[PDB]
């Protein structure tokens, strides 16, 4: 079955996400307000909801079994390619199919096809991306793989830049390990069926939804009126080409 | 390779 060190690794990524994600969504208050007129009307909020979501992404990257022995270079470097996708990847959680938005506990901080639209971005993204949330969302994933996904999200060997390879290969490895083996015990079928492999694909998924997304920011940050709507963290970690 | 802040996040 499982094991002393898989189950650990469980425990640990769980733990460190309930740390770096609050289902009440207090702090929503504390971003510059949404305004919904693209009008680019929702930047100023979704930029800090994204600015903020990329420092609870390291928080939980920080506390992820041997991401600790990983050069500070690396840990940069993974964290650089990977915020946006696992930002994508806990929002599942708060995606509903029922309107297909974002429910994050009030009227204000409920987002749809069209207020996400009011951003800079086009549908060129939103379409995949709301695709993506319905596909995982069908998954059912328990919390176990859903956090176990968002770890092995984060430390990908093939990351541009990655310098040890093998470290963060694996690294990598022992989260899959756990969570192949994890569904093998604990999902019972029908809905463990290809369960890893689905997951897998959703990873691929997130690398396009990532890729169309540096298109879509270069081209947004390229005129300073909409980079200076942005955070400094979100021009550190997105690149700062203006 | 010049991330101040996401090196003091990370630390
Ligand atoms: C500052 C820069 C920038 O480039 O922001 C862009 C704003 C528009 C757009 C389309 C792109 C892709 C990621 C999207 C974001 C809108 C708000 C979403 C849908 C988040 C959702 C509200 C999270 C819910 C949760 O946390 O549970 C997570 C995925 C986010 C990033």
């Amino acid at each position: 079955k499982l094991s002393e060190e898989q189950q650990h690794i469980i425990a640990i990524l769980l733990d460190a996400h309930h740390k770096t994600y609050d289902p009440t969504y207090a702090d929503f208050r504390d971003f510059r307000p949404p305004v919904r007129m693209s009008p680019l009307s929702m930047l100023p909020h979704l930029a800090d909801l994204v600015s903020y979501s990329i420092q609870k992404v390291i928080g939980f990257a920080k506390m992820i079994p041997g991401f600790r022995d990983l050069t500070s270079d690396d840990q940069i470097v993974l964290l650089k390619s990977s915020a946006i996708e696992v930002i994508m990847l806990r929002s599942n959680q708060s995606f509903t199919m029922d309107d297909m938005s974002w429910d994050c506990g009030s009227q204000d901080y409920k987002y749809d096809v069209t207020d996400v639209s009011k951003a800079g971005h086009t549908l060129e993204l939103i379409e995949p991306l709301i695709k993506f949330q319905v596909g995982l969302k069908k998954l059912n994933l328990h919390e176990e793989e859903h956090v176990l996904l968002m770890a092995i999200c984060i430390v990908s060997p093939d990351r541009p830049g990655v310098q040890d390879a093998k470290l963060v290969e694996a690294i990598q490895d022992r989260l899959s390990n756990t969570l192949q083996t994890y569904i093998r015990c604990r999902h019972p079928p029908p809905g463990s069926h290809q369960l890893y492999a689905k997951m897998i694909q959703k990873l691929a998924d997130l690398r396009s939804l990532n890729e169309e997304h540096s298109k879509q920011y270069r081209s947004l940050s390229f005129q300073p009126e909409n980079s200076m709507k942005l955070t400094p963290l979100v021009l550190e970690v997105f690149g700062n080409e203006i | 390779k010049n991330h101040p802040m996401l090196m003091n996040l990370l630390k």
